[PDB]
């Protein structure tokens, strides 16, 4: 009825949504401004920590001769072996 | 048969500790669990950064502590603050000891910008749980 | 006395001598009423950071208890097995 | 008509000296920065020494880590900024006299 | 070499200020701790680990600072500091009647170093309109306007504001949409008046 | 012996605003330990019959989710492992509450919080009306 | 020093997403709409297949951190599932039990 | 104002002591600030620059520049719609949307159809 779409146009206009009527694919602009995107939203922008800055890190660490890198110590003394016997 | 965190049983000359010695089915039964935070909770987020940090946490400790610890370690996290605690031998000397510590934990506080400290109980010989 | 009776306010950076020399003239004067009056002092309010450097913390622990023991003794000797905290040189052993 | 109990403001450390004062020294117990186990635990005046001062180098010597390599801990992980656990910054930039 | 003093278990006496010795929480520390007390799955005749190389003690949460005395010691202190609430509010009905107006928010608190989480930002507020419209044509058409927002069983309306990310600005948005709605119920139209 | 002379106490101030009346301060504590839980609840109970409060204690169930991994690595679809988060709530509400006194005693509590439990906070306030209305 | 070269191109999608997140967002609501001139929509249509390549979000994948593998990674915990369950039998993470209901 | 900074570094430096309790070591915590704020309101920070409920949802001060009929004010208006709707973008970026598309629509003004 005419009474309850004036209601309807008297309440959005009170709580901010749009009065006049509106379409599905008008209404998808309205939720995809509401809602961020996927791209955007931190969930996938960080997927995790650098690795750059970790091995990076623990590779001056190891320079600088405090952090026994046990894994680091296997290849290389492979690597060492590997180089000996051509 | 599984193989999941268990040790072969030997002719009986291996030390082997409580945590690595029962099965990882018995954890909630006979054992606790090492970290404990709220990110596995309900309601709360960014648990898998919880579990990378104190992974990385654990593998840098272990690494810049070697040959002194015995065990695994025990995290409690409660809200901002950060508490570590380890199980050590009296291997080395205490100079070196409280020097490691105040770098690893000015060096973890840098870099996680969060308030972070650590404690360690020395141990003469690791306890042994069984003989397996 | 009057000083401690009244709470402190820091003003001058060389109140670390303060402390170390106040108990020199302790160990000098030898009066009980002396040695409680000057715990008193760092006893009173948050003044116990003019202690700071410890070889003026140890001057002055070590003066205290030597006149604690040259002033019963039993007080004393619990005093001590009660503040122990670092270990100390021999000189108050003795 | 109506009681009503009037607002306060406090510090943020007001609470914390109040909890403080609320209990007294612990008696025969090493200093707080000390440790706890008897191992570690300094025993005597200059070895107790030693071991602060060694701490307070390794804290000198974790400010020259984070100076000299500032990119490591550039990321701000925690939410309120500080620049106290930002890295610092002694780099002079481009000439320009002013 | 050097060897480690023995346990402060034969120091500490059975008279002693355990609040003071744990002031905050911290490790067991099973040297310090005179306690015996071990936890284990023991081996068929054996006994569970002593507490010396027990970390499951600290793996599970720990409780030994806060005894009953330092919360008991803690609460006297804290007494000089907390209020009174007023006598007169001893009921429901006479709170609602002094301040009709409900308004709650809420927020989680978790382990981490970050603080902030979205949900912080929502806020809903109650109040009936038994007492305050004081009028029929208006109640009306406020009830009409709102579709859900209203309980008749209770007699409560209720509104939830979260289109902010402040809470300040989620109470001030509630409250001022409140006025606003109040103000365009008040009049009328044609349209309403012909029904 | 050393018992301190002069106790230091903060300063207080009675600002000219009256303090916030709280109708409902409804607490809802998250954990993994029934007995964690109970520890916990015990000392906040505890802590407000002290400071001179009503309580009230309420158990809600236990909530638990779980998810399939496959035991092995390549090919078993018969074989699979499982696993359970155990999720225990705890509620405590307090009535008749000041703004003041549920400053103290969020901050007593939030400090003497354990590490494995989350804590949610639902305040309730009631203010009187607004003047453009 | 990522896990791999398939983890390094993931990244580089990821960070262009991110950087034309807002944009495409825009003009995706330009396109999809109906009731502006259908001419603007195909304007906005070539806007969009002009733009460059994993620029979009819909190229990447929700890959593991760990072991680098796409399949079998759950989204809130971002591991695979072997290195979820070596995690839970290692005990190092916290509040998980095997469901033995 | 330098020479008395000087002084007071230097006050500061003599006032410093070893602390003997883990109330003392919390209390400095706190003085540096990296301890949390209790009571966690978590907005302490962050206010969005004194920011405003009206300045984030009525957009209709923003909206002056085409009638109230058009296509463009249909777009216009929903997108003031979805961005007040929306609570984590600030005005900022809201007037920053809606001048992104000012600038579009404006560069394309071409057709007005
Ligand atoms: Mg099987
Ligand atoms: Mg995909």
């Amino acid at each position: 009825s005419e009474y309850a779409f004036r209601m309807s146009r008297l309440s959005a206009r009170l709580f901010g949504e749009v009065t006049r009527p509106t379409n599905s694919k008008s209404m998808k602009v309205v939720k995809l401004f509401s809602e961020l995107p996927l791209a955007k939203k931190k969930e996938t922008y960080d997927w995790y920590p650098n690795h750059h800055t970790y091995a990076e890190l623990m590779q001056t660490l190891r320079f600088l001769g405090l952090y026994r890198d046990e894994h680091q110590d296997f290849m290389d003394e492979q690597k060492r072996l590997k180089k000996l016997r051509g | 048969k599984n193989r999941a965190a268990r040790v072969r049983v030997s002719k009986g000359d291996k030390p082997v500790t409580y945590e690595e010695a029962h099965a990882p089915h018995y954890i909630a039964h006979r054992k606790g669990w090492l970290s404990l935070h709220t990110g596995n909770l309900d309601g709360e987020d960014h648990a898998a950064e919880r579990t990378v940090e104190d992974v990385f946490l654990r593998k840098f400790m272990w690494g810049t502590f070697p040959g002194c610890l015995a065990d695994q370690l025990v995290l409690k996290r409660r809200g901002n603050q950060l508490e570590i605690c380890a199980v050590v031998l009296r291997q080395l000397s205490p100079h070196k000891y409280y020097f490691l510590v105040g770098y690893s934990e000015t060096l973890l506080s840098y870099f996680y910008k969060c308030p972070v400290r650590l404690h360690l109980q020395t141990v003469p010989s690791k306890v042994v749980y069984k003989y397996l | 006395n009057e000083l401690m009776g009244k709470r402190f306010s820091p003003k001058d950076p060389d109140d670390d001598k303060f402390f170390q020399s106040a108990m020199s003239i302790c160990s000098s004067l030898r009066d009980l009423e002396l040695a409680y009056q000057v715990h008193g002092l760092l006893k009173t309010g948050d003044n116990w950071k003019f202690i700071g450097p410890d070889q003026h913390r140890n001057f002055y622990y070590s003066k205290f208890f030597d006149l604690i023991c040259l002033m019963q003794i039993d007080v004393t000797l619990k005093w001590y097995e009660d503040l122990i905290p670092y270990f100390p040189h021999s000189q108050t052993m003795i | 008509e109506v009681v009503i109990p009037k607002k306060k403001t406090w510090d943020k450390v007001a609470v914390l000296q109040a909890l403080a004062s609320t209990v007294n020294r612990d008696t025969t117990a090493v200093p707080y920065v000390f440790q706890d186990d008897p191992y570690l635990m300094p025993a005597s005046s200059l070895e107790s020494r030693s071991f602060l001062l060694a701490k307070k180098s390794g804290e000198n010597v974790a400010k020259f880590i984070i100076n000299s390599y500032p990119k490591y801990f550039q990321k701000d992980i925690a939410e309120p900024h500080i620049p106290c656990l930002m890295p610092e910054y002694f780099e002079p930039q481009i000439k320009d006299i002013s | 070499r050097r060897k480690a003093l023995p346990p402060r278990t034969e120091k500490m006496a059975v008279d002693q200020d355990w609040p003071s010795v744990y002031p905050v929480a911290a490790p067991f520390k099973p040297s310090a701790v005179p306690l015996p007390v071990r936890m284990g799955y023991p081996v068929k005749k054996g006994v569970p680990m002593a507490k010396e190389g027990n970390l499951e003690l600290l793996k599970i949460p720990n409780f030994l600072h806060l005894t009953p005395v330092a919360i008991k010691k803690h609460c006297e202190a804290l007494k000089d500091f907390c209020t009174e609430w007023p006598a007169a509010l001893d009921s429901d009905e006479k709170c609602e009647k002094h301040f009709p107006i409900e308004i709650d928010s809420t927020d989680y608190v978790s382990s981490g170093p970050s603080v902030r989480n979205p949900r912080a930002r929502v806020v809903v507020l109650r109040v009936k309109l038994s007492s305050l419209n004081l009028d029929d044509h208006a109640k009306k058409k406020l009830i009409k306007l709102v579709g859900e927002r209203y309980c008749k069983t209770t007699d409560v309306l209720t509104i939830k504001t979260d289109r902010c990310p402040l809470r300040r600005q989620n109470y001030d948005y509630a409250v001022y949409l409140l006025t606003v709605l109040y103000h365009e119920s008040w009049n009328t139209e044609e349209w309403e008046k012909s029904k | 012996v050393d018992v301190p002379k002069d106790l230091t106490k903060p300063v207080v101030t009675i600002s000219d605003e009256p303090d916030i009346l709280y109708k409902r301060l409804s607490v809802l504590v998250k954990g993994h330990d029934k007995a964690v839980l109970d520890s916990y609840e015990y000392f906040a109970v505890l802590a407000a019959k002290e400071l001179g409060i009503s309580i009230k204690v309420h158990e809600p169930p236990r909530k638990i989710e779980r998810f399939t991994l496959l035991q092995s690595v390549h090919i078993y679809k018969k074989h699979r492992v499982q696993y359970e988060m155990r999720t225990l709530y705890r509620c405590l509400e307090l009535e008749h509450l000041t703004g003041s006194t549920a400053d103290v005693y969020l901050e007593y509590i939030q400090r003497n919080l354990p590490e494995g439990v989350a804590m949610e906070v639902t305040k309730t306030q009631l203010e009187q009306l607004p003047e453009h209305i | 020093h990522y896990v791999d070269w398939r983890m390094w191109r993931d990244v580089k999608r990821r960070k262009m997403a991110y950087e034309y997140a807002d944009e495409r967002l825009r003009i995706n609501s330009l396109r999809k709409n109906t009731i502006l001139p259908k001419i603007l929509q195909d304007v906005a249509d070539e806007e969009i297949a002009a733009l460059p390549r994993d620029s979009c979000p819909v190229r990447i994948r929700n890959r593991c951190v760990m072991t680098s593998r796409p399949r079998g990674v759950k989204r809130r915990w971002r591991l695979s599932r072997i290195v979820f369950r070596h995690l839970a039998d290692h005990g190092q993470l916290s509040g998980i039990q095997r469901a033995t209901w | 104002s330098l020479w008395d900074v000087e002084f007071a570094k230097q006050l500061a430096t003599v006032n410093e002591q070893p602390l003997q309790n883990g109330f003392e070591e919390l209390i400095q915590w706190t003085k540096e600030g990296k301890l949390w704020e209790f009571p966690i309101n978590n907005e302490a920070g962050f206010d969005d620059d004194g920011s405003e409920f009206h300045e984030h949802i009525f957009l209709e001060k923003h909206l002056e520049s085409f009638p109230k009929q058009g296509p463009i004010r249909h777009f216009m208006e929903l997108v003031t719609c979805g961005l007040s709707k929306n609570p984590y973008l600030s005005v900022k970026q809201k007037v920053e949307h809606i001048e992104w598309f000012r600038n579009y629509f404006n560069e394309k003004k071409d057709i007005l159809k």
